DNA sequence: GACTTAGGTCTGT
DNA sequence: ACAGACCTAAGTCCTTTGTACTCGTAGTGTCTGC
DNA sequence: GCAGACACTACGAGTACAAA
C-alpha cells in the first residue's frame, strides 16, 4: 500500500494542523489554546468534507505525538450512541489516568449528532465531573440533533465551506 | 383601577363573573372579589346574589337570570359595588357568614391549644426519639384517627363499614352483598388523585378495627415472584407480632388476623408475566382483607382488577373542609393565614392537601404573613401543570376565546403545541372527531361554517399524511412539532368557538377494532373458499357475498326447512362452516342487512340446520 | 464501647448463613450475659431469636449496654471476607454508626479490619412468654431437611399431624401429593440418630413451605432440631448453640 | 502541554449560597434553610446554566458541616439511576444511621433527575415518605414535567428563572475583576447578548474570548462566538421584500455553511415563537416551513426549496 | 355557554 | 327526616411501525461441598 | 466424580419518541 494505493481523498488526508487550510481563524485559535494549555471543551459543527475530523486528528497528532491512537479516546458515535457506552467507556476513560505518558486525556466523538438524548443527557455530567482531567470534543454536521445542555458546556466553532 | 374597601366588605355575597370585562381576566375578578370574602359559584342559581356581567353573556346562563330574576351589574358597577358595602357584609346573609368564621377560627384555637398540651405533655415524659422540629410539616401533622381527615367522609366511613362486617361477610361464604353491599367482594380499592390521604384512611380505619397492618410498596415488589412467595403465604397465615402482642386480653380477636394495605399497586408490572393482572387471581381468594391503592385507577394494565375489588374513588376535597385543618396549622406554626387567600391555595395545588402543607411550610420561613398581596405570586410559582385528560384538551383546543386577538397573547401558539404534546396519541383523533360540532365564534366575513369545516378538513387530511410519514418506516419524528399545527392545531383555530353538545370520543378507535376483526373474519372465509373461487379478499366481499346470500340465506327465507340439504350442498362446495354462515350473514350493508331476517326464521328452522350440518 | 472475640469465625458466619433468606434487618442488643437479638419477618409470620451468651466468647467486655442495628447481607458479605481459622472482633465504639470486625490469625501477622455501617432500625422489644406444649419432638436435622425439602416441591403447605407414636408430614399440590411417615426409635448406639417423642395432646397442624425451608437452613448450626407444637400457638423450631439457640416462631395457616 | 488549567466556570463555582446572582428569592429562602435547618424535599427546576447544581451543592454542605462525605449521596444520570439503584443503593443509604447536628439530616442529591426511569420514580415514592425523618432527597432538572406528579406531591417545587442582564454582568465584572482581564464595555454587552441569560456559556465564553484574543471587545466576542442564529432566521423571514430575504437567505446562511435543516427547524421555531405577526398567518406560515420541512427530511435539500418556501411565505404575506 | 353523574352541606317544610 | 336545593368534583375513554432502554424471567457456565 | 448454588449473559415483553 504504502498509502499510495488509498483514495486521493484518504491519501491526501491532512496530518499536521499546517496542512488544514480554510479555517485559518479556528486552527489560530486552538493551536493558541494548547500552546497555553487553556484547551476547552471543543464543538467542532459544519458542513461535510470541510475538515472537522482532520482537523481534530492532527491536532490530538501535535498534542500527544506519534502515537496518539493509544492515548485518545476516539469513538465513532454512529456505531456505539448508547448510554452504555457512556457509563462503561467514556467514563472509565475519563476516570483513569494513562498508560503511557503524563498529560490530559482527550476524548473525541465523531458524528455525535447521531447519539441519543440518553447519551448525551448522561454525558452532560460526566463533561463536567471529570473536567480536571479529561477534555471533550464533539464533531457534527447538524447541532439541531444535539442535546441543548451539550451546546452549553462546550466551547463551539463553526466550520465555514472552503473558500 | 378597582378602588380600595373596607376588609371583608363583599361577605355574604354569592357573585358569578359570567360575562366578559374589559379590564380584569376572570380568575383576576375572582380574586378581586374573595379577597373580600365574596362566594363564587360557577352556576346561577336562586341564592346567587349578584351577577358580574359587562358584556358577551351566555344564552343559557341569560335564560337563567331571567328566570330567576337574578340582579346584574356590570364591571364599572362591580368597581362601584367594592367600595361601597360596610366592612364584614347588617344582612343577615352576612351574619350567618361571620359566625361561620368566628366559629372556624375558635376550633382553630382550641385544636392548637390541644396540640400545645400534647407538645408539653411529651415533653414532660421526656424528662422524666427524633425531635418533633426535625419531623416535616406533613408527617408530624399526620391525622391520627378518622375523625381529623379532611374531605372524603362518606369513602372513609364505607371503607371502615366494609372492613367492619369483612368477618360476618366471610362468614358468611361472600355470597350475600349485606345492606350495605360491599360484602360480596373479597378486595377493596382506594382510588384518586394524589395526596388525599387513602394511605391515611387505609391506616386508620385498620387501626381502628383491631387489625394487624401489613404494607406492602407495590412498586417496590412488582414482580410475580416475590409479590406470589410473600403475600400469597401471608394472605392465609396469621400474625406472629400479632399473637405476641398481648392476645390474652380479648378486646381485639382481630388482632391476630392481617390487614394487607398495598401502596403503589399503580406501579405493577404490566402483562400476563407481569404481576398486575396476577394479582386479581389473590384477590379472587383471600382469608384477610385487601386493600389495593391506586392514583390512576383507569390505566389499562389495571383493567383486571375491574370485577375483584370494591371500587371506591377518592375525589379532591373541597377547599371549605381544609380551611380549618390549615387554620390550626397556622395558629399552631405562628404564621399568619387568612382564610380569604385559602381557596386559591388549593386550586393552584389542585385539592392536594399534602403540597399545601409543604407550600406553606416552604414559603413561611421567609414571609411570615401569606396576604392577598402575594398570593398571586405564590400561585404562578407553585401551580400544578399536570397533564390534562383528553377531554380537557379537547375543550381547550375547540375554544374561541383560545384563537381570539386578546386570548392569543394569554394562551401563545407555543402554548397551543404544548396542549397536543401533552396527549401525542389522542388529540388528532379528538379534535377530528369533535371540530364539526361546534359553533364557531372566529369565522372570518364572507366565510360560513361549512368552509371553515372543509379547511380544517383538509388540514387534517395533511396532518394524517404527517402523521404517515412520523409512524413509518422512516420514523421522521423531527415532524412532531408540525404534526401539531397541521392536525390540531390549525382546524381548531379553522373552527374554534363555543361547544354546541357534548365533547365525544374518539370513535375511530372502535370502528379501526371492528373493520380488523371483519378483515380477520374475512380472510378465514376467503381462504377456505380459495380452491373454488378465482379472487382476492376484496373481490368476494365487493361481488361473491351478495351472490353467496341469494343461495345460503333467502331459501331459508322462502322455501322452507327442506332447504337445508341444498344449502350444505353450496356450503360443502366451498368448505364453508356454520361460523362461516354466521361471518357472511354479518358483512352486508345498507339495504341488505341481515340481522332482522336471521331473526325471523323460524327456530326450527335453525335447529334443523345445525342438527343437520353436525 | 464493646470488645467480643469470637473463637472461630466460621461458627458466625454459618450463624447468619442460617437465617439470612427469611429476614434482611436485625437487632443485635448486646447485654453483659451475651447478644440478644430478635427479627420480625417480613412478611411479620416467622420470628427469630437468637442468645449467645458470654461462656461462648473468649473475652466478652460491654461497658453500657448498645444495640446494633444490622444487615444480614451485608454482615454475611463481610463475614465471607475472614479465614476459617480466623478469630473475630466485634468492636464498637460509644454512639455506633459502624461495627469494626476484626479477623486477626495468630500464626501469621495478617490482620484484617472490616467496618460494617450501622442500620438504624426501629421496631418494639415484642416480649416472649413460653406456654404448655402439646407436642415436644427431637429429630435428625439431616431428615427433617430432607422431608422438608421433598414435599416443597409438590406444594407448598406441610400438614404436621402427629397421631400416637407417629409424625407424619403430608403435601397436597396441584400435580401430585406426597407423605412421609415417621416413627420413633431410641438408639443406644448413636444417640444423634435417636429420635425423641412427647405428647401430652396430639396435634395436627398445616404449616407454609417457604418458610419451613428458612427454618431448615439452619441445619448447619445443630445436629439436632426441636419442635414445639401446639394447636393455637406458633411452632417452636429451635437449633440448640453451645450457649444459645436459633429459635424460630412460626404461625401455622387457617384451620 | 501535559497539563490543564481549570475552566473558569468550575475554579469559580460559587462555593457559600450568596455568590449565587439571580433568583434572589429562591436563594434567600434556601439560606433561611441553610441556618435553620429542617430542609423539605424539594424539586429544582429551570433552564440550563441558572445555578441549580450549584445551589443544591451550597445548600447540602452548609447544612451538613464536616458530614458532606457521608450525609450526601450524589447520584447522576451517568450512574445507574434505574428501579435498582431505589431497591439497593438509595434504600439501603436511607436506612444508614449516622448522628448529626441536631437540625440538618441526610441529603440525597439526585442531579438530571428527569431522566429517571418510570418505575424507579414510582418506587422512590415510599423511600421519600418512609425514612423522611432522616433523610431528605433533593432533585434537580431541566424540565418538571418529566418528573411523576405522586413525587411532584411530596416535596417543595422551586423553580428559577433565566438571569437578567444585570446578574450575568455582575458575576462577570467580578470574574473580570479577580483574573485581571482587560475589558470593553462593547464586548461584555455583546457576551451577555450571546450569552441569552446562560451564565455557564457567558463564563465560558468570556474564557475563550480572553484565551484566544486577549482583549474582551465586542469584535474579538463576535469573531469567537457566531451571531445567534435564530436573529438572523427571524430577520429573513420578517424581511419586507422576497429579494431581501433571498439575499439574507443566501449570505448569511448558506453561504456560511448553516445546514438547511438547520434552516428549516430554526425557522419553525421562530415562526412559533413570533408575536407580531397575527396567529392565523404565523399558523399559515408554520404549514409552508412544514412541507419544506418534509421536502428537506426526504432527502431534498436545496437553495431552491428553502427559496420556494421563502416566496410562498412573503406570497402569504402580501395577500 | 358541554353533557351526565355524583358528593357535601343547608334550609325549609 | 327527606327530598330538594345549592354548589362542586368528576367521568365520558386504546392503534403499528425502527431503534434504543429497561426490567424480570429463563438459561447458561463455573465454583464449592461431600 | 458428581450434583447444587449463586452469579453472569441471553431472551423477551413493554414503552416513549418534541421544545424550551
Ligand atoms: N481543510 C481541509 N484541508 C485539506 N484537506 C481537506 C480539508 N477538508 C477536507 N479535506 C480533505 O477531505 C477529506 C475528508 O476530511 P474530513 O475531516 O474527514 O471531513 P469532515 O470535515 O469530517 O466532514 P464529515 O466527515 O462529513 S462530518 C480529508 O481527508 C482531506 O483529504
Ligand atoms: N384528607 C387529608 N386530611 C389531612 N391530611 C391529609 C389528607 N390527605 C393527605 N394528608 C396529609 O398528607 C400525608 C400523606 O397522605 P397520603 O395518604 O400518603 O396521600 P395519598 O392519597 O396516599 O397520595 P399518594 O401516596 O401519592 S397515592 C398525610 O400524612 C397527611 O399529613
Ligand atoms: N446564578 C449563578 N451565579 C453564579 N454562577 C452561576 C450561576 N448560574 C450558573 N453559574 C455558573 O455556571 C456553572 C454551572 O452551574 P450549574 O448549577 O451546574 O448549572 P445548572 O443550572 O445546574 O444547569 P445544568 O447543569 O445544565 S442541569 C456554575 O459552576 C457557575 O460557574
Ligand atoms: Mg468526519
Ligand atoms: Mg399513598
Ligand atoms: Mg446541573
Amino acid at each position: 500500500r504504502s498509502k499510495e494505493n488509498l483514495p486521493w481523498v484518504e491519501k491526501y488526508r491532512p496530518e499536521t494542523l499546517d496542512e488544514v487550510y480554510g479555517q485559518n481563524e479556528v486552527i489560530t485559535t486552538v493551536r493558541k489554546f494548547v500552546d497555553e494549555g487553556k484547551l476547552p471543551h471543543l464543538l467542532f459543527y459544519g458542513p461535510p468534507g470541510t475538515g472537522k475530523t482532520s482537523t481534530i486528528v492532527a491536532l490530538a497528532r501535535e498534542i500527544y505525538g506519534k502515537n496518539y491512537s493509544n492515548m485518545v479516546l476516539e469513538l465513532n458515535a454512529s456505531d456505539d450512541r448508547g448510554i452504555d457506552v457512556v457509563r462503561n467507556q467514556i467514563k472509565d476513560f475519563a476516570s483513569t489516568r494513562q498508560i503511557f505518558s503524563k498529560g490530559f486525556k482527550l476524548i473525541i466523538l465523531d458524528e455525535a449528532d447521531a447519539m441519543t438524548n440518553a447519551a448525551q443527557n448522561a454525558l452532560r455530567r460526566v463533561i463536567e465531573r471529570y473536567t480536571k482531567n479529561t477534555r471533550f470534543c464533539v464533531l457534527a454536521n447538524y447541532a439541531h440533533k444535539l442535546t441543548p445542555a451539550l451546546l452549553s458546556r462546550c466551547t463551539r466553532f463553526r466550520f465555514q465551506p472552503l473558500p | 383601577s378597582f378602588p380600595e374597601g373596607k376588609p371583608n366588605c363583599l361577605l355574604g355575597l354569592t357573585i358569578v363573573f359570567t360575562g366578559v370585562l374589559p379590564t380584569l381576566e376572570r380568575g383576576a375578578s375572582e380574586a378581586l372579589a374573595k379577597r373580600y370574602g365574596a362566594r363564587v359559584t360557577k352556576s346561577i342559581s336562586s341564592k346567587t346574589s349578584v351577577v358580574v356581567l359587562g358584556d358577551e353573556a351566555g344564552p343559557k346562563k341569560l335564560e337563567k337570570i331571567k328566570q330567576l330574576k337574578i340582579k346584574a351589574i356590570d364591571e364599572e358597577g362591580f368597581k362601584q359595588l367594592i367600595a361601597g358595602m360596610p366592612a364584614e357584609g347588617d344582612g343577615e346573609a352576612a351574619e350567618k357568614a361571620r359566625r361561620k368564621l368566628e366559629e372556624q377560627h375558635n376550633i382553630a384555637t382550641k385544636e392548637a391549644e390541644l396540640l400545645v398540651k400534647k407538645e408539653e405533655e411529651r415533653s414532660k415524659k421526656l424528662a422524666a426519639v427524633v425531635r418533633e422540629e426535625d419531623k416535616l410539616w406533613t408527617v408530624k401533622y399526620a391525622p391520627t384517627n378518622l375523625q381529623q381527615v379532611c374531605g372524603n367522609k362518606g369513602s372513609v366511613m364505607k371503607l371502615k363499614n366494609w372492613l367492619a362486617n369483612w368477618e360476618n361477610s366471610k362468614k358468611n361464604s361472600f355470597k350475600h352483598a349485606g345492606k350495605d353491599g360491599s360484602g360480596v367482594f373479597r378486595a377493596a380499592m382506594l382510588y384518586g388523585p394524589p395526596g388525599i390521604g387513602k394511605t391515611t384512611a387505609a391506616h386508620l380505619v385498620a387501626q381502628e378495627l383491631g387489625y394487624d397492618i401489613l404494607e406492602q410498596n407495590a412498586s417496590d415488589v412488582r414482580s410475580k415472584t416475590l409479590l406470589n412467595a410473600g403475600v400469597k403465604n401471608a394472605l392465609d397465615n396469621m400474625s406472629v407480632v400479632g399473637y405476641f402482642k398481648h392476645n390474652e386480653e380479648a378486646q381485639n380477636l382481630n388482632g391476630k388476623h392481617f390487614v394487607i394495605i398495598m401502596d403503589e399497586v399503580d406501579g405493577m408490572s404490566g402483562g400476563d408475566r407481569g404481576g398486575v393482572g396476577q394479582l386479581a387471581q389473590f384477590c379472587r381468594k383471600t382469608s384477610t382483607p385487601l386493600i389495593l391503592i391506586c392514583n390512576e385507577r383507569n390505566l389499562p394494565k389495571m383493567r383486571p382488577f375491574d370485577r375483584v375489588c370494591l371500587d371506591i374513588q377518592f375525589r379532591r376535597p373541597d377547599a371549605n373542609s381544609i380551611k380549618s385543618r390549615l387554620m390550626t396549622i397556622a395558629i399552631r406554626e405562628k404564621f399568619k393565614l387568612d382564610p380569604n387567600v385559602i381557596d386559591r391555595l388549593i386550586q393552584t395545588t389542585r385539592g392536594d392537601i399534602r403540597q399545601v402543607i409543604n407550600l406553606l411550610s416552604t414559603i413561611s420561613t421567609t414571609t411570615k404573613t401569606i396576604n392577598h398581596e402575594n398570593i398571586n405570586e405564590i400561585s404562578k410559582a407553585w401551580e400544578k401543570n399536570i397533564a390534562l385528560k383528553p377531554f380537557d384538551i379537547a375543550h381547550k383546543m375547540l375554544d374561541g376565546q383560545i384563537y381570539s386577538d386578546i386570548g392569543s397573547r394569554n394562551f401563545t401558539l407555543n402554548d397551543k403545541i404544548a396542549l397536543y404534546f401533552d396527549d401525542f396519541d389522542f388529540t388528532p383523533l379528538m379534535i377530528q372527531e369533535n371540530y364539526l360540532s361546534t359553533r364557531p365564534s372566529v369565522l372570518k366575513p364572507g366565510q360560513s361554517h361549512l368552509e371553515a369545516v372543509a379547511e380544517a378538513a383538509n388540514c387534517i387530511s395533511l396532518g394524517d399524511i404527517v402523521e404517515k410519514k412520523i409512524r413509518s418506516s422512516e420514523q421522521l419524528w423531527s415532524l412532531l412539532p408540525l404534526h401539531a399545527v397541521l392536525s390540531s392545531v390549525y382546524p381548531a383555530s379553522k373552527v374554534a368557538g363555543h361547544m354546541a353538545g357534548r365533547i365525544n370520543f374518539t370513535a375511530w378507535l372502535g370502528q379501526n377494532s371492528k373493520s380488523a376483526k371483519y378483515y380477520r373474519l374475512l380472510q378465514e372465509i376467503h381462504y377456505h373458499t380459495r380452491l373454488g373461487t378465482s379472487t382476492d379478499k376484496i373481490g368476494l366481499r365487493l361481488d361473491y357475498l351478495p351472490t353467496f346470500r341469494k343461495r345460503l340465506l333467502d331459501p331459508f327465507l322462502k322455501q322452507g326447512a327442506d332447504a337445508i340439504s341444498s344449502v350444505i350442498e353450496v356450503m360443502d362446495d366451498y368448505y364453508l362452516t356454520k361460523e362461516d354462515w354466521d361471518s357472511i350473514m354479518e358483512f352486508f350493508v345498507g339495504p341488505d342487512v341481515t340481522t332482522a331476517i336471521i331473526k325471523k326464521i323460524p327456530a326450527t328452522v335453525k335447529s334443523g340446520f345445525t342438527r343437520k350440518y353436525n | 464501647m464493646l470488645e467480643a472475640k469470637f473463637e472461630e469465625a466460621s461458627l458466625f458466619k454459618r450463624i447468619i448463613d442460617g437465617f439470612k433468606d427469611c429476614v434482611q434487618l436485625v437487632n443485635f442488643q448486646c447485654k453483659e450475659d451475651g447478644i440478644i437479638a430478635q427479627a420480625v419477618d417480613d412478611s411479620r409470620v416467622l420470628l427469630v431469636s437468637l442468645e449467645i451468651g458470654v461462656e461462648a466468647f473468649q473475652e466478652y467486655r460491654c461497658d453500657h449496654p448498645v444495640t446494633l442495628g444490622m444487615d444480614l447481607t451485608s454482615l454475611s458479605k463481610i463475614l465471607r471476607c475472614g479465614n476459617n481459622t480466623d478469630t473475630l472482633t466485634l468492636i464498637a465504639d460509644n454512639t455506633p454508626d459502624s461495627i469494626i470486625l476484626l479477623f486477626e490469625d495468630t500464626k501469621k501477622d495478617r490482620i484484617a479490619e472490616y467496618s460494617l455501617k450501622l442500620m438504624d432500625i426501629d421496631a418494639d422489644f415484642l416480649k416472649i412468654e413460653e406456654l404448655q406444649y402439646d407436642s415436644t419432638l427431637s429429630l435428625p436435622s439431616s431428615e427433617f431437611s430432607k422431608i422438608v425439602r421433598d414435599l416443597s416441591q409438590l406444594s407448598d403447605s406441610i400438614n404436621i399431624m402427629i397421631t400416637k407414636e407417629t409424625i407424619k408430614f403430608v403435601a397436597d399440590g396441584d400435580i401430585g401429593s406426597g407423605s412421609v411417615i415417621i416413627k420413633p426409635f431410641v438408639d443406644m448406639e448413636h444417640p444423634e440418630t435417636s429420635i425423641k417423642l412427647e405428647m401430652d395432646q396430639p396435634v395436627d397442624l398445616t404449616f407454609g413451605a417457604k418458610y419451613l425451608l428458612d427454618i431448615i437452613k439452619g441445619s448447619s448450626l445443630s445436629d439436632r432440631v426441636g419442635i414445639r407444637l401446639s394447636s393455637e400457638a406458633p411452632a417452636l423450631f429451635q437449633f440448640d448453640l453451645k450457649s444459645g439457640f436459633l429459635q424460630f416462631f412460626l404461625a401455622p395457616k387457617f384451620n | 502541554t501535559l497539563s490543564l488549567q481549570l475552566p473558569w466556570v468550575e475554579k469559580y463555582r460559587p462555593q457559600v449560597l450568596s455568590d449565587i446572582v439571580g433568583n434572589k428569592e429562591t436563594i434567600d429562602r434556601l439560606q433561611q434553610i441553610a441556618k435553620d435547618g429542617n430542609m423539605p424535599h424539594m424539586i429544582i427546576s429551570g433552564m440550563p446554566g441558572i445555578g441549580k447544581t450549584t445551589s443544591v451543592h451550597c445548600l447540602a454542605h452548609e447544612l451538613l458541616g464536616r458530614s458532606y462525605a457521608d450525609g450526601v449521596l450524589e447520584l447522576n444520570a451517568s450512574d445507574d439511576r434505574g428501579i435498582d439503584v431505589v431497591r439497593n443503593q438509595i434504600k439501603h443509604f436511607a436506612q444508614k444511621k449516622l448522628h448529626l447536628p441536631p437540625g440538618k439530616h441526610k441529603i440525597v442529591i439526585l442531579d438530571e433527575a428527569d431522566s429517571m426511569t418510570a418505575g424507579a420514580q414510582q418506587a422512590l415514592r415510599r423511600t421519600m415518605e418512609l425514612y423522611s425523618n432522616s433523610t431528605r432527597f433533593a432533585f434537580a432538572c431541566n424540565q418538571s414535567n418529566k418528573i411523576i406528579e405522586p413525587l411532584q406531591s411530596r416535596c417543595a417545587i422551586l423553580r428559577y428563572s433565566k438571569l437578567s442582564d444585570e446578574d450575568v454582568l455582575k458575576r462577570l465584572l467580578q470574574i473580570i475583576k479577580l483574573e485581571d482581564v482587560k475589558y470593553t464595555n462593547d464586548g461584555l454587552e455583546a457576551i451577555i447578548f450571546t450569552a441569552e441569560g446562560d451564565m455557564r456559556q457567558a463564563i465560558n465564553n468570556l474564557q475563550s474570548t480572553v484565551a484566544g484574543h486577549g482583549l474582551v471587545n465586542a469584535d474579538n466576542v463576535f469573531k469567537i462566538v457566531d451571531s445567534p442564529h435564530p436573529l438572523i432566521v427571524k430577520k429573513m423571514l420578517l424581511a419586507s421584500n422576497l429579494e431581501d430575504s433571498i439575499q439574507i437567505l443566501r449570505t448569511d446562511l448558506w453561504k456560511k455553511g448553516y445546514s438547511s435543516i438547520d434552516i428549516v427547524t430554526t425557522s419553525f421555531r421562530v415562526t412559533k415563537n413570533l408575536a407580531q405577526v397575527k396567529e392565523s398567518v404565523r399558523l399559515e406560515m408554520i404549514k409552508e416551513i412544514g412541507l419544506t420541512h418534509m421536502r428537506i427530511l426526504e432527502g431534498v435539500g436545496t437553495y431552491l426549496q428553502l427559496a420556494s418556501m421563502l416566496a410562498k411565505i412573503h406570497k402569504l404575506n402580501n395577500k
